[PDB]
């Protein structure tokens, strides 16, 4: 197989009977600043959650919906490799962006969900379900070439993937590829675990590429605003090079809409190479290579 | 098979946590 | 003082209004193979509690006395480094060994400690077994069970941290002496900094149950060091060497005796010379139990 699945696994607690963990340390990781806030947090699993990376768990909010049922559960990617963040294999963490917005007639919306993990303390319980999801698994191959195109909280399934691959002592498991993080935001103070990720880039340097989009700070040499799509654009050659080789396996994570901006871009690289892109990523999905989650 | 860790971060390179479970932020 | 006292901190908590942090992690680090259990466990401090390499603090553990009162602090040294293991400095960590002598109170309490119950803590508590100022002097740590916290954290600035006011480049010397194999504790993270730091650090282990010298004898700590009696000797002359020892209280008798087999070749006596080094700050002791 090309991805890691061995012996996965899926709906191990459903939300009829939830897993409940604790709260165990919840940060704020965006500056004061941001558009928006975005939280990393750490709950305990007793080790009951067997989850691997690129895998999302499903949490029950506390309270009810208006129907007097309990809230449906919300997905969450895995911001944790497998072992967590302590290194114990006893918990599991997430990155939740705090949904909260103004519509035309001048409402605030504030997501139950989102808003309720932000707001959890350490010490109070948490509704679990999962492991959810196979799509985003990482690539068996320990010297593929494994691109992540993330905006906003899609840099979860990332941050796993990356601990495991550059922090993390594994005996079957030795990376030696090339990873290459494009992650795009609106603001610096909207940056997710720079820190991390330069650490990553000073323990291998010749096998972790990291790049960040600032949309509403940097610009291209035109003056474009810099999504996702446009830091892409300035590495065009490279990158096309690379998504002709087999062991080359794309990711994308993030708000869906990001996925039209990264389709522009490859339109135009494509054809320059004489090549039809929409053909080409059906061939590349196809062969596992062009693997994504956007959400709404 | 590999003897048990008789340390509480052999799964990692380093034999530490890389990093804070409390990020910085920007 | 030639320590590192600088704004140091001591009983900013006390039992009377102890700080109340998370357990984080907690795991057995002993071997299933070994007589005993050592727990390494980590707790949340939110960076309230400013403690420094060498301290302790007191924990106050859950439940009452035979008069229904809260129990009495226990001590217990600081096994992470001022910045915890986490390197955020909100954390911090012990090691502790389950007593039964009927069953330990605190210590028992510690390592059936789960993963987001509270835990009342005291201190920051003691300057004794603080580390030298200079980051070019020779420390020799010698350390038996977990006696061996303090010179884990002491290990950890030296060798896993990079401070920009401390880049330790004299010689760490440790010796470590426990019953078995299985309980060599943190064996694994003093390997590493033997491979990260060859020049500036040496290691050896006393697995008394399991090694024996030359003539047959168990390897005690002292048995270990008396292998090397020229060498410590000759650095225990010198006035940049601080020597620290931690451990059960019984482990300085044994290293007495092979000292002053040491001393003695120099036309010295060991005891008396040993009481120089203390009131020079280089012979630090800490035995408890
Ligand atoms: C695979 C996957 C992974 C995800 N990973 C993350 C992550 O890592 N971090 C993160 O912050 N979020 C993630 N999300 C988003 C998360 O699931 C929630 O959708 C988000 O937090 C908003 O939730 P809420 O409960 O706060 O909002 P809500 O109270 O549910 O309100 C959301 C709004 O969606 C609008 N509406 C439109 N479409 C739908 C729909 N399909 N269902 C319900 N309402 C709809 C409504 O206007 C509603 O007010 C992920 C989603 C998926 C599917
Ligand atoms: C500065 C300092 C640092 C310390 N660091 C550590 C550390 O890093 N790790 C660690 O595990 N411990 C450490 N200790 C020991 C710790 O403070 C406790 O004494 C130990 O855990 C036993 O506690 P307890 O509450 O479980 O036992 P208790 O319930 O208090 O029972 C132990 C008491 O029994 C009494 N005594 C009677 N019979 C016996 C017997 N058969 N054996 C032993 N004592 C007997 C003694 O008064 C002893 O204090 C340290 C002590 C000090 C003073």
């Amino acid at each position: 197989s090309k991805k890691q699945d061995e012996n996965i696994v899926v709906n191990k607690f459903k939300p009829k009977e939830p897993y409940v963990g604790r709260c165990l340390l919840n940060t704020k990781i965006t500056g004061d600043d941001a558009p928006g806030e975005t939280w990393h947090m750490v709950f305990s699993t007793e080790g009951e959650v067997p989850y691997r990376e690129g895998q999302s768990i499903g949490i029950v909010p506390d309270g009810i919906d208006k129907n007097g049922k309990p809230h449906k559960l919300r997905l969450y990617s895995i911001a944790s490799s497998a072992i967590g963040d302590f290194g114990d294999s006893k918990t599991v963490s997430l990155c939740v962006k705090r949904l909260v917005y103004t519509n035309d007639a001048g409402e605030v919306v504030k997501g139950v969900c989102s808003n309720f993990l932000c707001d959890l303390k350490p010490g109070s319980e948490v509704k679990i379900t999962g492991p959810v999801g196979k799509e985003m698994l990482m690539p068996k191959d320990p010297n593929a070439t494994v691109i992540m195109l993330g905006t906003g909280t899609g840099i979860a399934p990332f941050r796993s993937f990356l601990w495991k691959m550059f922090f993390e002592k594994h005996e079957d498991y030795q990376f030696n590829g090339l990873a290459w993080l494009f992650l795009g935001v609106p603001t610096s103070s909207s940056l997710l675990y720079k820190e991390e990720f330069e650490k990553m880039k000073e323990k291998a340097p010749e096998n972790f590429r990291l790049d960040f989009a600032v949309s509403r700070e940097q610009v291209n040499d035109k003056g474009e605003k810099m999504y996702i799509q446009t830091r892409m654009a300035q590495y065009a050659e490279e990158l096309w090079e690379l998504l002709k080789k087999d062991n080359t396996f794309v990711y994308m994570c993030g708000l869906k809409g990001m996925e039209k901006g990264i389709d522009d871009i490859m339109v135009s690289l494509a054809a320059k190479d004489g090549i039809d892109w929409i053909e080409y990523k059906r061939t590349l999905k196809k062969a596992e290579q062009w693997n994504v989650e956007v959400y709404l | 098979k590999t003897e048990q860790p008789l340390s509480p971060y052999t799964a990692y390179d380093d034999l530490k946590p890389p990093s804070s479970p409390s990020p910085t932020k920007p």
